């Protein structure tokens, strides 16, 4: 159980941000480093410390004492997307007048 | 003048399950700033552009508190309630313009070396409204004390009472004091130390139990110093329960006993209440 | 009297880029005593003796301040300007040595049971100068307040001016103000609460719109209590626009109206400005 974590209250060095902007949400992290497990595991877990979680990371498969991960989107997992929808349009019968 | 930030309170739900420097590193920022607002309050501050009142030479707080000295280009903006400040117009007549305040809010001021005069007057804008003031109040007096009082604020309308005083000067009364006119019919009531005036003058109301009988005189008194006597001017007289044109309700005498002016008062009547009140004095010092 | 250190700043170039615990060991260090000047300024330094100040015995804060109680031997040396002190010489006579000031430098010092006498008088030496005060002024005033102010620093030269103040007593003026005699040519003015004073004093001056007629009594007031009246006594009387040695340029009734004492000013010339100032009063209470 590693955590990434503290440096609270957005001070310089954590480089951990959530960023609203753009319309959208940036969400980074640095890479993941793992070691001395000494056993078989599988998956890996994002937990947010104050509790439940944030995310699984599944691991794809099983590895044995030591993890190493990137986020290959450069290590922003999430970008969040809200564009272009509008819910309500409906259709319905209209008279065209003229 | 430093300008001051609130108070600003550090969350202790941070430093020991989270990132001590960080939320220390805030802190710090406060407390800092903290306590700037205190010695920027107490002492003077143009000591910040000293070590940042650090040092000896820092801001230090006056239990008398102190009265900020500053020039009139800050002054020249609206200055906040709450404040003491020190100012001295010999250089030239100033505006001190003051932020609308609140009911309570006070504006506390000062000349110091009193070189304030008509060529070294004061004005002040309050905003909106200060009571008794139509427009901006000018002030030419040496040595008085600029305060301010805001007793309405409301919704626009910030009301500013004015008070003013000599910051210097013999404001004391040596006797004031009641009693009751004995079954002997009168006492003798050490006034002041001998030596404490030249003049003094004092009001005695002698006033019957059932307050029917009071009377009352204007007492102008002469201290003798060589012949340690007290000389009287009574005139002015004026009575109720007066049964007689003559002397009447009670009897005003003077002397000095045990080193103290001590003026005895006498009544036929019994049960008469007395209040002796010093209300002006005068006495001699060095020339100039 | 503990001693203050001025302020005393933290960096914040520390911390969270260097040793923590040592940056911070020095902070507090200052934090401590920078309380320690605050709570000391506004409560008994004799609580340091005490937990330090800490504790809910320790130093509190005072919205008046405190004036600092100690012994003799403390004020036997220069005692700082900017000081909230008590001091009572029941004991003693005591010389309290006040350090070489500057412009603007107070020392606030009371005697609160007013043990000070002739017999427990009160010496002080402002270095090189009190203004008014050869040497060092001595002070037999109970319940007097001692209040030195710098009014010169210069090089050498600290020149203290002097205040002095009975700490306690009556010293209100009941009513003061200012007004235009109206096209009706008086007005009713309530002065006092019928009740608040048996005696009272005022001068009124009524004088023109355009300043040539002013006129200006010598009011002396006897309020009767069971009669529900005031009695009167003027004299001295004085003019300038005087067009009549009768009663003239105004007139000056009384009255008690609305459970106040009601003067009744009439002048038969219109726009007449008087001014209501009650410069002294009096009243009776409870014998001792």
């Amino acid at each position: 159980t590693k955590v990434i974590e503290n440096i609270p209250e957005t001070s310089p060095d954590r480089l951990v941000h959530e960023y609203w902007d753009d319309g959208d949400c940036t969400i980074v992290m640095p890479n993941v480093k793992f070691t001395g497990f000494k056993k078989y595991a599988s998956g890996m877990l994002f937990y947010k410390a104050s509790g439940e979680i944030i995310s699984y990371y599944d691991f794809n498969y099983r590895v044995r004492d030591t993890v190493e991960i990137i986020w290959k989107p450069t290590e922003v997992f999430l970008k969040a997307f809200l564009q272009n929808q509008e819910h309500e349009t409906p259709w319905s019968p209209e008279e065209e007048r003229g | 003048m430093f300008i001051q930030e609130p108070k600003k309170l550090i969350d202790t739900g941070e430093i020991g399950n989270a990132s001590t420097g960080d939320i220390l590193f805030d802190g710090g920022n406060k407390i800092n700033s903290d306590f700037n607002a205190i010695y920027n309050a107490f002492g003077d501050q143009r000591k910040m552009a000293v070590a940042n009142g650090t040092g000896a030479d820092g801001q230090i707080i006056h239990a008398t508190g102190y009265y900020q000295k500053h020039s009139i280009t800050e002054y020249a903006t609206p200055v906040k309630v709450g404040t003491r400040h020190d100012i001295d117009t010999s250089t030239v007549g100033v505006k001190v313009i003051i932020e609308r305040g609140e009911l309570g809010d006070c504006v506390e001021f000062i000349n110091s070396n009193g070189s304030i005069s008509v060529t070294n007057p004061l004005t002040i804008q309050a905003i909106d409204s200060i009571k008794g003031v139509s427009g901006n109040l000018v002030v030419t007096s040496p040595y008085s004390k600029v305060t301010l009082r805001c007793i309405s604020s409301d919704n626009s309308t910030s009301v500013w009472n004015y008070s003013i005083e000599s910051m210097f000067g013999q404001k004391e009364s040596p006797a004031e004091g009641t009693w009751n006119i004995s079954t002997s019919g009168s006492v003798d009531i050490p006034l002041f130390h001998r030596t404490e005036y030249n003049m003094a003058k004092l009001l005695v109301t002698c006033q019957s139990v059932d307050g029917r009988k009071i009377k009352t005189a204007e007492i102008n008194i002469l201290v003798d110093t060589v012949n340690s006597e007290v000389i009287s001017s009574e005139y002015a007289v004026m009575r109720v329960g007066n049964e007689t044109e003559e002397d009447e309700i009670a009897n005003i005498a003077f002397s000095i006993k045990e080193n103290y002016v001590t003026a005895t008062i006498s009544s036929s009547t019994v049960g008469m209440r007395a209040a002796v009140k010093v209300i002006a004095t005068q006495k001699i010092g060095v020339a100039q």
